[PDB]
């Protein structure tokens, strides 16, 4: 009923001591280089250390906000190393209602898209008024755009003309 | 047969939620339908019965 | 260990508590990494505390997950902790047969 999109966690205050820059992959090209999500950014280290994380938003909308998020997962512990300097690393995401903390699986799997490693993506709803937390010390995909809006339908595959 | 409409389901059971609705507003169509029909040709049929017994009465004198 | 002597399902609830910090975990507990494990012969899960700081309920940057099961009439339930553990003092010896309704309409 009322869709908005906006900046969750802006690109250029939010991220001081991790890097938005260079996380970019091959996987997901735009002008025919390298590129990623533009909803998402994929946060590697400054330098050589990745300090723990911890991001909040509060919902000051007068409606639910869609936040959606990622935890990506290395092939090798060396691919590990040089995105965020840390070994074992740890994702959290809380609300009133919501709660998961995110272990890296590190592991070559079969290529798709010329890719041994993976990334988990999941989203919640945050009530109007909530807050949500996030903590990490490395492999957090962090939001950049979330969504405020009214829910009410169906989905249609189909390949007829609007009009 | 003994039944319980109600059911319940969590923020992400939505789909199956859905499909539970689908079942009693696709059962509420089917029974408002063929109860209101029913009636209307029902009633037909007492209203022609009681015709046919007046004249078969005026039929027999 | 319990052993379901009675002659019906008995319904065993208990819970697992997640503190905010390492050092809420500490002075509950005294152990930095703890496991809580529950059995029977069809159940069977680990769980390991996810330690870290939640939105403030009730006062609480905590939280406490509960967890239930079903303990067929004979079978046993084994309880396994280092901490962390809500352990249960009352469980529910019970025949199952309907649905729940949502009323502020009198009882009569």
């Amino acid at each position: 009923s009322s869709f908005e999109r906006f900046e969750i966690f802006p690109k250029t205050s939010s991220w001081p001591n991790h890097d938005s820059n260079k996380g970019v992959t091959a996987a997901c090209p735009h002008a025919g280089a390298k590129g990623f999500y533009k909803n998402l950014i994929w946060l590697v280290k400054k330098g050589n250390s990745y300090p723990k994380l911890s991001k909040s938003y509060i919902n000051d909308k007068g409606k639910e906000v869609l936040v959606l998020w990622g935890i990506h997962h290395p092939s090798t512990t060396a691919d590990q190393q040089s995105l965020y300097q840390n070994a074992d690393t740890y994702v959290f995401v809380g609300t009133s209602r919501y709660s998961k903390k995110f272990k890296p699986e590190i592991a070559i799997r079969p290529k798709v898209r010329d890719q041994e490693g993976r990334m988990n993506y999941y989203w919640t709803l945050v009530e109007p008024g909530d807050k949500i937390t996030f903590e990490a010390t490395g492999n957090l995909v962090v939001p950049r755009y979330a969504f405020a809006m009214e829910r009410n339908s169906g989905i249609i595959i189909s390949d007829t003309p609007v009009h | 047969q003994f039944t319980a409409v109600g059911k319940e389901f969590n923020h992400l059971e939505k789909r199956i939620e859905n499909l539970n609705k689908k079942v009693d507003d696709g059962f509420l169509d089917i029974w408002t339908y063929n109860a209101e029909l029913l009636v209307l040709l029902e009633n037909e049929r007492t209203l022609d019965y009681h015709d046919s017994n007046v004249k078969n009465l005026y039929e027999k004198v």
